[PDB]
């Protein structure tokens, strides 16, 4: 169940310096400056400034389109995933991303649409515990035309405080079906608002799914000692790809120094 | 070609060579051998696990596999003398080793061996309308081995039925698990026995002494299904020796190209297989299998 | 030709090579009859694993549909300037000038 009270605020909006610099493709390039054109995220672009506290809890559906860009500042983890598909139902075959502290899940089944879909954590007192208790992701799976494992894993849900230590940014895409994923996770030292750093991302899997993702979701974590559950302090930010020309520079190794848009 | 005086002649098509130098050609080097580097082996779908799998689904209650990423080697089960008969449709079996196909079914049953001839793009008779049809457009092969002295024992093996009677033929891909009595005439019938009201699901006889044509026969129906998503499963990928410091023609994962291979100090990053200088030309590689 | 080829169920009069080790030069008539050997274990000249008869048969049959119906197809080949032509149409010669 949705939570009662939350907020409703327009969509704010922010900017991201060096933020959508990623390597193209597997190909390696040192001392060399290389030019390419593909679904980029411009430089000093107005993204859409996304956050959760204690009493709003924003968690907008937006269309994928043809790419969008996923930044992320974490404490405690509070990003439990993304939720892909067309219709983000089981009308169609949806994407589940989805971290579990286990094992990752990549699957695509027939999901039930999730109003509000997150997993709680209940009863932290003493024995602070911060471990997970039911799924409301979805209620069921059905014909699962694609499912993932990753190897175990530990993931630490315990709650932080002061400066967030964590910064996440992805860049997914889809192309002929193929479906990039581009992760980067570096430690930062922030207050509010973004971060200010160049990053350069690199290729983690690849998805031959082969369908068509209107819509996605950001999965949340939600907290309490589902009207009742609250929520840490915590920013993602959202932002629309377009299909620009970049000039990334090449060091010796091959990391990229600097990135200019054309 | 008999002299390298002679080459001068031949380039500049006069029969008298003048005082001075001319570059008549130039050389280059052919590749001595041909090098294949692929990835490991590992990680396929198991195919023979199934294939020698104890029990199966009745022919209309098959279970569907779903074979997606991973490799497929239907040459190793093919030379191991492990099936009793084996049939393809439109494709070679050396044809589907060099293809990938996007997603796979793999229909596993047991059928009795004068029904087994029935299995074939577009035929008719009990298995094939009643049970299971194959799209004329079907790819596939067909796999089958005795399983006489495994899912048949003394008194009989009633675990493996199949439907009798339909009201009409099943389309291709339909797996129909309807008990719904047949009405084989106007007497009503409603799930209800009686007469002309029979249940149409039949349970197979199966004993260690039933005749090669009756003895029960462990069928694996490979369905390739090429659609517009990717293409997931390919065929194996058998890695070859590895030559350095030579001209040689080498081809590596979807990477091919003729040079001398030559391990330096550059280090990739572990997400790059693959270097390119400023035309975009490979300067160097890694390999699939070591690093 | 199904006016004429088909007969009956089928015709073995008309064969064809299924089956080949690799690709045949063109022009090129193969008339070797061997069994073709997929793997290491020797045909002898039987069917069996990894053995296969190549020789097969075109199935004519009057009935069938236009797909079955055999098409006779002569193929018109032909050499330019290569030599005199001796074979000319009846394009009646002038005088010289
Ligand atoms: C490529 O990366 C390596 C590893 O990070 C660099 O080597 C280290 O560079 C740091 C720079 O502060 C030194 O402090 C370390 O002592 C170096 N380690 C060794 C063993 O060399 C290398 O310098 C990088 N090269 C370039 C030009 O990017
Ligand atoms: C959230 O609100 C919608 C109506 O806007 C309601 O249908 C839904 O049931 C609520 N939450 C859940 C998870 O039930
Ligand atoms: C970006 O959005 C902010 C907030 O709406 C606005 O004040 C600013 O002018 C915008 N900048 C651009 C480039 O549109
Ligand atoms: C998450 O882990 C818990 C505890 O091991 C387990 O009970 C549950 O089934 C897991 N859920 C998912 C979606 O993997
Ligand atoms: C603390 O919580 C953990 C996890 O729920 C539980 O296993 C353990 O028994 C608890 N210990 C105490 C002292 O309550
Ligand atoms: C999923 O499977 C069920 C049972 O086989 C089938 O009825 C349904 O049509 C399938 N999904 C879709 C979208 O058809
Ligand atoms: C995706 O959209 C394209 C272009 O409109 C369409 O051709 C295709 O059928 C769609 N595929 C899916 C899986 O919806
Ligand atoms: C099945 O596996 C067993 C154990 O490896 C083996 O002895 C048997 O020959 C196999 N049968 C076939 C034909 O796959
Ligand atoms: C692949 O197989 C080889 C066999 O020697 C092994 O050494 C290697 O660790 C395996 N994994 C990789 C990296 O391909």
């Amino acid at each position: 169940v949705n939570l009662t009270t939350r907020t409703q605020l327009p969509p704010a909006y922010t900017n991201s310096f060096t933020r959508g610099v990623y390597y193209p493709d597997k190909v390696f390039r040192s001392s060399v400056l290389h030019s390419t054109q593909d679904l980029f995220l411009p430089f000093f672009s107005n993204v859409t400034w996304f956050h959760a506290i204690h009493k709003r809890f924003d968690n907008p559906v937006l269309p994928f389109n043809d790419g969008v860009y996923f930044a992320s500042t974490e404490k405690s983890n509070i990003i439990r995933g993304w939720i892909f598909g067309t219709t983000l139902d089981s009308k169609t075959q949806s994407l589940l991303i989805v971290n579990n502290a286990t094992n990752v899940v990549i699957k695509v089944c027939e999901f039930q649409f999730c109003n509000d879909p997150f997993l709680g954590v209940y009863y932290h007192k003493n024995n602070k515990s911060w471990m997970e208790s039911e799924f409301r992701v979805y209620s069921s799976a059905n014909n699962c035309t694609f499912e993932y494992v990753s190897q175990p894993f530990l993931m630490d849900l315990e709650g932080k405080q002061g400066n967030f230590k964590n910064l996440r940014e992805f860049v997914f895409k889809n192309i002929d079906g193929y479906f990039k994923i581009y992760s980067k996770h570096t430690p930062i030292n922030l207050v509010r608002d973004l971060p200010q750093g160049f990053s350069a991302l690199e290729p983690l899997v690849d998805l031959p799914i082969g369908i068509n993702i209107t819509r996605f979701q950001t999965l949340l974590a939600l907290h309490r000692s589902s009207s009742g559950w609250t929520a840490g302090a915590a920013a993602y930010y959202v932002g629309y790809l377009q299909p620009r020309t970049f000039l990334l520079k090449y060091n010796e190794n091959g990391t990229i120094t600097d990135a200019v848009d054309c | 070609a008999l002299d390298p005086l002679s080459e001068t002649k031949c380039t500049l098509k006069s029969f008298t060579v003048e005082k001075g130098i001319y570059q008549t050609s130039n050389f280059r080097v052919q590749p001595t051998e041909s090098i294949v580097r692929f990835p490991n082996i590992t990680n396929l779908c198991p195919f023979g696990e199934v294939f020698n799998a104890t029990r199966f689904a009745s022919v209309y209650a098959w279970n569907r596999k779903r074979i997606s990423n991973c490799v497929a080697d239907y040459s190793v089960l093919y030379n191991s003398a492990s099936f009793s008969t084996f049939k393809c449709y439109g494709v070679s079996p050396t044809k589907l080793n060099d293809l990938c196909f996007t997603n796979v079914y793999a229909d596993s049953f047991v059928i009795r061996g004068d029904e087994v001839r029935q299995i074939a793009p577009g035929q008719t008779g009990k298995i094939a309308d009643y049970n299971y049809k194959l799209p004329d457009d079907f790819t596939g092969c067909v796999i089958a081995w005795n399983s006489n002295n495994l899912d048949s024992k003394v008194g009989g093996n009633y675990n493996y039925l199949y439907r009798l009677f339909r009201k009409s033929n099943l389309k291709p891909f339909e797996r129909d698990i309807s008990t719904e009595i047949y009405q084989a005439g106007s007497t009503p019938c409603n799930g209800v026995e009686g007469f002309n009201c029979y249940f149409p699901l039949q349970s197979y006889g199966f004993q260690p002494t039933n005749g090669v044509g009756y003895q029960p026969y462990r069928v694996v129906v490979l369905s390739f299904e090429l659609l517009h998503a990717p293409a997931t499963v390919c065929g194996p990928k058998k890695s070859t020796n590895l030559v350095k410091n030579k001209c040689v023609n080498f081809n590596f994962n979807g990477l091919t190209g003729t040079g001398v291979l030559t391990e330096s100090n550059k280090k990739f990053l572990p997400f790059q297989q693959f270097g390119r200088d400023i035309a975009d030309t490979t300067d160097a590689v890694r390999d699939p299998q070591t690093l």
